[PDB]
């Protein structure tokens, strides 16, 4: 119960956030702008993975 | 009349107030709510179990 | 009167030694699992959550 | 009034860009303080230098093509940001790479100045197509802290660069991930302490126990002047 | 000025006593003289052992009577006040005297 | 006090007679360490039986679930009281309204897990005030029934067991009252001869317990006294 | 490396106990950093005395109730639980209470020594009401940090104490409420500065700067091990 919450806010959208389509390099510098202060949780995004 | 008399004292109407988390001192997003409940202790202690 | 010594005599009896816990309701098999010991302060059983 | 000291008892090195710096025993909710105060001043200030700036030619804008490529300029981009380059003495240094021919550009390829190097020559910038193909870029490097985007920069900025120039997010701080967890400890009569196990991943240019010895006197050279 | 004669058998408990003194003196007031060790007094006693003859069987024992003078050069109205409440550890003798 | 309630804490609380209700309205005397006095007016008060009302409160005993039933007064010395209002506060009280919890601050939100099915996750506050930090009582009771092979007794000269018997006692028997016990204490020696044929009956504090021996009732076998307690 | 150093600036003090400080110049992104760290430890590490052994003259357990008083003893125990004391010289000392009369009995009552200063003289403990009634008790001021419990101090205690010493839970925190806050500072040439406001809330025994400055030697101390050793 807890869990499914914490991902569904997690992997979700919204149409504007702070960092709105801007393009990363890798899931660990979105996890580094997500704790930083620069991007949103829920900001979609172009990434690059593997 | 829950709402006039939080507009009485200098609370937000809404309930919720916005909270920082004490472990990382960062906010937590999307306000929660924060009010007093009157909770009882009932006569099933841990102790008289184990 | 346990003294200070015997704790680290429970920690390597504990160590790769299961328990069965068990609900007192057990319906179907899953109901009797078999878990490591981990020790605990206090006086509750702490499960995980997902089990 | 006596504090616990630890003792710094792992590092199981994984990688050469790995660690994990397993730490024991703190005080009760200690952990969380050291964790934390790390790894903002790693997330966002730690110095170091990268690609800031580059002017590449037959590019108009960050959403046009060379020809010669399989990828696109969204992907010279993104590897050039991946690059981890090193400057000793200046902190302003443009670079040039020409590249023609059959096969892959590396970062071997480039040319470099006396006081700069590449920590990973084998990582590719790109590939190309066309052996008549001949790519061409003025790779910019500052030096700042931490982490600032493309967004915030090209907001920030105002003076009209020359068409052709392409804003890169400059990745300063050396480090790539770091995140700890808490667990618990136990000296022989007391269970309420808890244990620190830091994980860190950087790129080149450094080892990750000098970027938490760096992180570390930076936090207590700034803490340094009211103490006893 | 407030002199200050503490006196006692063990040396270790006067010294003990001696320090607190100071303590009391250096918060409240300022420019305390200091713990001058005076001369011991070593009180021996000769006594016969048998209880009844045996002359030359002896025991000599004594009392260390240690003494430590104390001064305090300004009595403020914060600090003289300070030891009324302030009493020291048993076994040790003291003898405050102003002027 | 309970900031939510419904008003109909007071009927409750006044109308189960755990609370010391006065029976005369007027003012007090308050000696109140052992009884509230109550000086009454003269309009509620008879012509002879000149009369001032004397309200015994309760202190700390056993309920029928071992908590704590207690009274304590919730009036002042010298203050005027009416007929129908309440003195003395009951267990679970508070100035005659009805306080079974207690009301605190909380947050509605998952915190790390440590909340998952039902669990409540309490901050150190609630524990550092003691705001839950109920009082149970235990009874216990010791008899020495002359089964077979003469009189059990009441003896400190506890056997086998050393320097491990005689302690939380007198020297004639007995657990010596008040004191910190735990589990495997010594409370009342109450051991048989024949029952190097000794043994050991002697009602002990039970495994995990602990507390404070607050009474010590005896209307033992007419005889119960050493040389001259009884 | 262009940083810079902070220092304490302006230290207000709104009251007695609730009082603000700043901290002045931080870098980019350092103050919540520094905010949360100096929470942490401000609030869990702080070293403040508190009552720990309150000895009550004819007094056997603390159920019980005693003669000419209104609060219970376990009320007299919570009320000199919230006691504020600071002492500057020695770890430990033993006060005296000793009060006649009707009329409630004030922190104010207590026959001080010289180096203990009591900071709240309108903290009440008692309300003697008979004239004939008298009240002794003796407390012990031991200094610590944390919390350190009456169950794990049953059997801690390596000094043999004496049979009827009642024994008080340790509060020893004298911090109860900080707040942090990160402005826009005043800096002349630069703009990407910022200040920190510390708003602390004392026991009224701590000295705001002395315990920032404890703090920060807590932090710098713990951090000796990542900066010597790897």
């Amino acid at each position: 119960q807890d869990v499914v919450l914490g991902l569904y806010y997690m992997t979700r959208d919204c149409v504007n956030a702070k960092g709105e389509g801007m393009v990363l390099t890798g899931p660990k510098e979105a996890e580094r702008l997500y704790r930083s202060g620069l991007a949103s949780l829920h900001a979609r995004v172009k990434v690059r993975i593997t | 009349e829950i709402k006039e008399l939080l507009k009485l004292g200098d609370l937000p109407t809404s309930g919720q107030i916005r909270l920082y988390d004490g472990r990382t001192g960062e906010q937590f997003e999307r306000p929660v709510t924060v009010g007093y409940m009157y909770m009882l202790k009932l006569n099933h202690l841990v102790d008289d179990k184990m | 009167r346990e003294e200070a010594v015997v704790w680290d005599i429970l920690d390597e009896v504990i160590r790769e030694h299961p328990v069965l816990l068990n609900r007192a309701p057990t319906l179907h098999r899953l109901g009797i699992q078999a878990f490591e010991p981990v020790l605990i302060e206090g006086k509750a059983i702490q499960l995980h959550p997902l089990v | 009034t006596e504090f616990l000291k630890p003792r710094l008892v792992d590092i199981e090195q994984v990688s050469s860009t790995h660690a994990k710096v397993t730490l024991e025993p703190l005080e009760r909710g200690f952990g969380h303080t050291l964790g934390n105060a790390l790894r903002r001043i790693l997330l966002s200030s730690m110095p170091g230098c990268a690609v800031t700036e580059v002017e590449i030619d037959g590019v108009l804008h960050e959403y046009s093509t060379k020809e010669g490529v399989q990828e696109d300029i969204l992907e010279i981009l993104l590897n050039l940001k991946g690059l981890a380059v090193r400057v000793q003495g200046k902190d302003e240094v443009i670079l040039t790479l020409n590249k023609s021919g059959i096969g892959p550009v590396t970062a071997a390829d480039i040319t470099h100045d006396g006081d700069v190097e590449i920590v990973k020559p084998q990582h590719v910038i790109c590939h190309l197509t066309d052996e008549n193909a001949s790519i061409s870029m003025r790779i910019k490097v500052q030096r700042g802290r931490g982490y600032v985007p493309a967004s915030t920069r090209i907001h920030s900025e105002e003076d009209e660069r020359p068409i052709g120039r392409l804003l890169v997010d400059a990745c300063y701080s050396p480090v790539e991930r770091i995140a700890y967890n808490v667990e618990a400890a136990r000296v022989e009569q007391r269970t309420d302490l808890d244990k620190l196990v830091i994980e860190m991943e950087t790129n080149g240019t450094i080892d990750p126990e000098e970027a938490i010895r760096r992180a570390a006197t930076i936090l207590a050279e700034q803490l340094e002047a009211f103490v006893d | 000025r407030i002199r200050i004669r503490l006196k006692a058998f063990d040396h270790r408990l006067i010294d003990q006593a001696t320090a607190e003194i100071v303590e009391t003196a250096k918060r409240t007031g300022a420019q305390v003289r200091g713990p001058i060790p005076l001369p011991t007094r070593k009180e021996r006693f000769t006594v016969l052992i048998s209880p009844h003859v045996n002359k030359d069987a002896r025991d000599q024992y004594e009392i260390r009577t240690h003494l430590r003078l104390v001064d305090i050069v300004e009595p403020t109205e914060k600090t003289v006040d300070a030891l009324m409440r302030l009493d020291l550890a048993a076994g040790v003798d003291v003898q405050i005297s102003l002027g | 006090k309970p900031l939510v309630g419904t008003g109909m804490e007071r009927a409750v609380a006044v109308d189960s007679g755990v609370t010391a209700v006065a029976k005369r309205g007027g003012v007090v005397q308050y000696v109140d360490a052992s009884r509230i006095v109550i000086k009454v007016n003269e309009d509620e008060m008879y012509p002879g039986e000149a009369g001032i009302d004397i309200y015994n409160l309760t202190k700390y005993t056993r309920s029928n679930q071992n908590t704590c039933i207690n009274q304590m007064p919730c009036v002042s010395l010298g203050e005027p009281v009416e007929r129908g209002d309440v003195l003395a506060d009951g267990p679970s009280t508070d100035l005659g309204e009805l306080a079974l919890g207690q009301n605190m601050r909380v947050a509605f939100m998952p915190w790390n897990g440590y909340n998952f099915e039902d669990s409540i996750l309490v901050s150190e506050r609630v524990v550092q005030e003691d705001r839950f930090t109920t009082i149970h009582i235990q009874e216990l009771a010791c008899v020495s029934r002359d089964t077979k092979l003469g009189p059990e007794e009441i003896t400190a000269d506890i056997p086998n067991v050393g320097e491990a018997a005689l302690s939380k006692l007198d020297e004639s028997g007995i657990v010596y009252i008040g004191a910190e016990v735990t589990g495997g204490d010594i409370l009342v020696g109450k051991v048989t001869p024949k029952g190097s044929d000794v043994k050991d009956s002697s009602l002990r504090v039970p495994n995990g317990v602990s507390g404070t021996v607050i009474d010590v009732q005896v209307f033992t076998r007419d005889g119960v006294e050493k040389d001259k307690r009884a």
